RNA sequence: CUAAUUAGUGACGCGCAUGAAUGGAUUAACGAGAUUCCCACUGUCCCUAUCUACUAUCUAGCGAAACCACAGCCAAGGGAA
RNA sequence: CAGUCAAGCGUUCAUAGCGACAUUGCUUUUUGAUUCUUCGAUGUCGGCUCUUCCUAUCAUACCGAAGCAGAAUUCGGUAAG
RNA sequence: AAUGUUACCGCAAUAGUAAUUGAACUUAGUACGAGAGGAACAGUUCAUUCGGAUAAUUGGUUUUUGCGGCUGUCUGAUCAGGCAUUGCCGCGAAGCUACCAUCCGCUGGAUUAUGGCUGAACGCCUCUAAGUCAGAAUCCAUGCUAGAACGCGGUGAUUUC
RNA sequence: UGUACAACGGGGUAUUGUAAGCAGUAGAGUAGCCUUGUUGUUACGAUCUGCUGAGAUUAAGCCUUUGUUGUCUGAUUUGU
RNA sequence: GAAACUGCGAAUGGCUCAUUAAAUCAGUUAUCGUUUAUUUGAUAGUUCCUUUACUACAUGGUAUAACUGUGGUAAUUCUAGA
């Protein structure tokens, strides 16, 4: 079970719901319901129409914290010198000086 | 599907093959570069975090960072992008890509270790493997063992030892 | 559908009563086909015999070449506008409605066939799939 | 009470869509539990 | 969990979001049988057992369900849950 | 012309019984004139569904007509069949 | 529309399937013959709609024959669900 | 209306009655045949015609005159509205509704034709005379709809100014 | 006279597509006063943007409710 | 000295005669109307900074192939993660 995405308005279509259109250069598209269906027949372009998640996208509605800062990073510190270069000797060079 | 693991920190790589469906669920909609917890996928896995790394669906189709989606689409790759190695100058192909969103399509997950869980894990933090090259141009020598360049990089270049019949090289 | 069909087709609604005419799809030199009959389909009074995906139909050829023209044939209905629905749940439709010209075999006249085919009709008749690029 | 939708995996040998997903519309009765307050006996005769 | 399920799992009853339509909430047990039912809601209904025993093969089949649609039947249910909703929404200018 | 045409049109003519102001033939333009096909259009149809108003319907007041041998459940029989 | 006789047909073989010369019938969606009812009025052909009935059965169930190897077909029975 | 009143739960006389046809897979390139050709039963999956429901889904319907948009004019402007036989257009819940949508359509017995058993008449022989087995989209039940307003049962409570 | 019933109000559900108001360095531009501009100023301008997935509507045969206000003995008839 | 990186070549060659009728092409012109890898000949003392507590010049930076290792696809001169 897949739960797909409309084509125009963005929103998600759980089984069973909405339609199937298959245009003629075989590009496929979805409407949750005969809403966007209408529209998209109409012409209409989704980032003209307010309630449409393009058009939220693209005039940056609400998004808020899903622009702030969040916590991903790692340590690692560790050493395999060189493979062949015998690396029992490798950690004995490996003090330096400074 | 399979799960292809590294741990970047030993340069070790093992699989794992993960059905039941629940476990695998974890990774639905995360796309690449989203770490996930262990515990979840497994009980070996716990207290592990994974960074998704990308990987391939059935029809072996490679998974591409930043196109989102769910499914593959049809690119027009140039040089130095993934997914594509041009065979002549200045030469473009259009090639299908899977998406960067994961979903049961996948023949494979790539993951890269993180944060180690509270176990070890059997091929990967119990074995190491060597990295295969060291330090070649002068300063590089000197700051892989920081020489503040004083200390004539000649001495400190590394050696491989070679065995040719009875004759033992350097 | 009847001759020729490997396997069965599941109920899909009918799209194409007697006198509608559909694109053709293939390479074959005919422009369009009249369906003046469906294969199989039952009896009722006043009802008009409609065909729907997969269907095979009498037809004949009212644009295209002169050949082709005046006289019947079988053909393949591999795409229609009216909605129907699968048992995965959803209702789709084409954007045209179209077919390819057969021989009571199922074998194709052309050697190509332009446009997307459902693949209802590309599971029941095996040289439609073979000629066919984007299924569904 | 109502209808509704399902989704479910289908079993039947032979058919195109065996191991598929099909989806199903289903009513939906609601039934409290029923509560026992008397018996009846019936007796057998000739005219039933 | 009513309306949830092995592979759903999420915490649902089978009451629509908003409520069935000219009934309620289902607060009791129930049955829930494929298909239609004659009458219509709120009607008193007797179920009963069959006079027969189906072989039939479409009998005997044992169902497991993968998903319970829970979205509201008052208009075109965008949601399953008010969870849902408010995970694709966002906030809204009640709320918090 | 159509898949298919007692239709239409173009030909043919020992034409039951065409034919020259009993006017013959031709004819642009015009026609709520008869006829044929085509494009568009469409609930004419496949095959039906839904909505609005006013009716019907129930109430107050008002209040006719047609028709009427006597009347009003059938099957068979005979009988002006 | 259906029989009886059986000379013939059917490579041979009357009657698998047929069947002359003759002859006995049945039917009342043929057409005639009649003129009984209706001329102080029983609204015409066809179609559309819709119900029911008949069986001399086209299909579908189960059978018996064959000049029935199979496949196909033909003859016949119970059959109008 | 009336068989005391009123209520609940039931019986079943009689009457009605319903399901229908095809294809594919498989059997099987098998049986049969010199070859050319070439089946069926059991099993499976679909379909036709018909029927009874139902509205989760999809579609149709719009006076939800619900939201928005538009022309013309009228209220000084604004806001907010009126008028244009529902002014017009897009979307439009609810309801109704469609092989344009989904679901559901039972199994026992007795028989016909016909093939038989035992078996005389007729020392033999015969399915028939006596007796008898198997048998059809038939018929009778099962099941389904009504419930006799002059067919019936079980049960509850039965009035004082 | 009580998980009573009703009229409102609240919350959900659903439909539309962003209300009025105010503001702006958004706006083809246009005028008026001079102190004639080193954004000169006062305003005006289809439209655009912000507060604003807002505002409106939502049982008339949608769901729900610890809130508010109210309602809760009229008429007729029946017996073995 | 495999592999790979870098550089250069792959715009030459070979083939065909479809288009093309003031086009092409030919002889003759023009660039005071432009671009030109290459070959050949020439051609570069200046690069920093309010210009003493000074700038790596004895020479500054990583990020990648090949490779190692873990993989996907019926399938290609497909390629992913480490
Ligand atoms: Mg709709
Ligand atoms: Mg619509
Ligand atoms: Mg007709
Ligand atoms: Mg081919
Ligand atoms: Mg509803
Ligand atoms: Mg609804
Ligand atoms: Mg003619
Ligand atoms: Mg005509
Ligand atoms: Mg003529
Ligand atoms: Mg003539
Ligand atoms: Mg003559
Ligand atoms: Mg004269
Ligand atoms: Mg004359
Ligand atoms: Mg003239
Ligand atoms: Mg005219
Ligand atoms: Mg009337
Ligand atoms: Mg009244
Ligand atoms: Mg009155
Ligand atoms: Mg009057
Ligand atoms: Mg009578
Ligand atoms: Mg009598
Ligand atoms: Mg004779
Ligand atoms: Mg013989
Ligand atoms: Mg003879
Ligand atoms: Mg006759
Ligand atoms: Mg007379
Ligand atoms: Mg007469
Ligand atoms: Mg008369
Ligand atoms: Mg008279
Ligand atoms: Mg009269
Ligand atoms: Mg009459
Ligand atoms: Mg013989
Ligand atoms: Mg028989
Ligand atoms: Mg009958
Ligand atoms: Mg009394
Ligand atoms: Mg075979
Ligand atoms: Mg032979
Ligand atoms: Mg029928
Ligand atoms: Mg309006
Ligand atoms: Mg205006
Ligand atoms: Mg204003
Ligand atoms: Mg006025
Ligand atoms: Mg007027
Ligand atoms: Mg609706
Ligand atoms: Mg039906
Ligand atoms: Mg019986
Ligand atoms: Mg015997
Ligand atoms: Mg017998
Ligand atoms: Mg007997
Ligand atoms: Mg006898
Ligand atoms: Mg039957
Ligand atoms: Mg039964
Ligand atoms: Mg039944
Ligand atoms: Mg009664
Ligand atoms: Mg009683
Ligand atoms: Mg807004
Ligand atoms: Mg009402
Ligand atoms: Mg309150
Ligand atoms: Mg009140
Ligand atoms: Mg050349
Ligand atoms: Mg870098």
């Amino acid at each position: 079970m897949k739960v797909e995405i409309d084509s125009f308005s963005g929103a998600k279509i759980y089984p069973g719901r909405g339609t199937l259109f298959v245009r003629g250069d075989s590009k496929i598209f979805r409407f949750q319901n005969s809403k966007s269906a209408s529209l998209f027949k109409q012409r209409k372009n989704p980032r003209r129409i307010a309630w449409t998640v393009l058009f939220r996208k693209h005039h940056k509605k609400g998004i808020t914290e899903e622009v702030a800062k969040k916590r991903s990073r790692k340590t690692v510190k560790a050493q395999r010198p060189i493979t062949g270069a015998s690396l029992d000797l490798i950690k004995e060079r490996r003090s330096l000086k400074p | 599907m399979k799960l292809n693991i590294s741990y970047p920190v030993n340069g070790s790589q093992k699989t794992f093959e993960i059905d039941d469906e629940h476990r695998i669920r974890v990774f639905f909609d995360k796309r690449i570069g989203q770490e996930v917890d262990g515990e979840a996928v497994g009980d070996e896995f716990k207290g592990y975090v994974f960074k998704i790394s990308g990987g391939n669906d059935k029809q072996g189709f490679p998974m591409k960072q930043g196109v989102l989606l769910p499914t593959r689409i049809k690119l027009l790759l140039t040089k130095n992008v993934s997914c594509y190695r041009p065979r002549r100058d200045g030469e473009r192909k259009r090639k299908s890509v899977r998406g960067a969103i994961v979903g049961p399509d996948l023949a494979v997950l790539a993951l890269v270790i993180v944060k180690k869980g509270e176990q070890e894990l059997e091929g990967l933090t119990d074995t190491t493997v060597p990295k295969r090259l060291g330090p070649k141009r002068a300063n590089n020598i000197r700051k892989f063992f920081g020489l503040s360049k004083e200390d004539d990089v000649r001495d400190f270049v590394i050696r491989r030892e070679v065995t040719k019949g009875e004759k033992t090289y350097t | 559908s009847g001759n020729g069909a490997q396997g069965t087709k599941f109920r899909i609604s009918l799209g194409l009563p007697v006198g509608a005419i559909m694109n053709c799809a293939d390479n074959s030199g005919a422009r369009n086909l009249y369906i003046i009959a469906v294969k199989g389909s039952g009896s009722r009074l006043n009802r008009l015999p409609a065909a729907s995906l997969g269907d095979m139909v009498m037809a004949t050829v009212k644009k295209g070449k002169p050949e082709l023209r005046k006289k019947v044939m079988p053909a393949i209905v591999v795409r229609q506008a009216k909605s129907w629905r699968r048992r995965d749940g959803v209702f789709l439709y084409f954007e045209d409605n179209a077919g390819v010209i057969a021989n009571p075999k199922g074998e194709m006249k052309g050697s190509a066939i332009t446009g997307p085919v459902g693949k209802e009709c590309a599971d029941l008749w095996p040289r439609v799939a073979s000629n066919s690029g984007v299924v569904v | 009470a109502g209808m509704t939708t399902i989704v479910r995996d289908l079993d039947r040998p032979g058919s195109k869509f065996h191991k598929r997903e099909v989806v199903e519309a289903v009513t939906v009765v609601d039934t409290p539990p029923v509560v026992v307050v008397g018996v009846v006996g019936y007796v057998e005769t000739p005219r039933g | 969990a009513n309306g949830a399920t092995s592979f759903d799992r999420t915490k649902k009853t089978i009451t629509p979001m908003g409520g069935f339509v000219h009934y309620g909430e289902i607060k009791n047990d129930f049955i829930m049988v494929k298909g239609c039912i004659p009458g219509n809601r709120k009607r008193i209904v007797t179920l009963r057992k069959s006079l027969y025993t189906n072989t039939s093969r479409k009998a005997l089949e044992e169902v497991s369900l993968k998903w319970i649609d829970t979205a509201s039947k008052f208009g075109k249910g965008r949601f399953q849950t008010p969870a849902e909703k408010h995970a694709f929404m966002g906030t809204l200018k009640k709320d918090l």
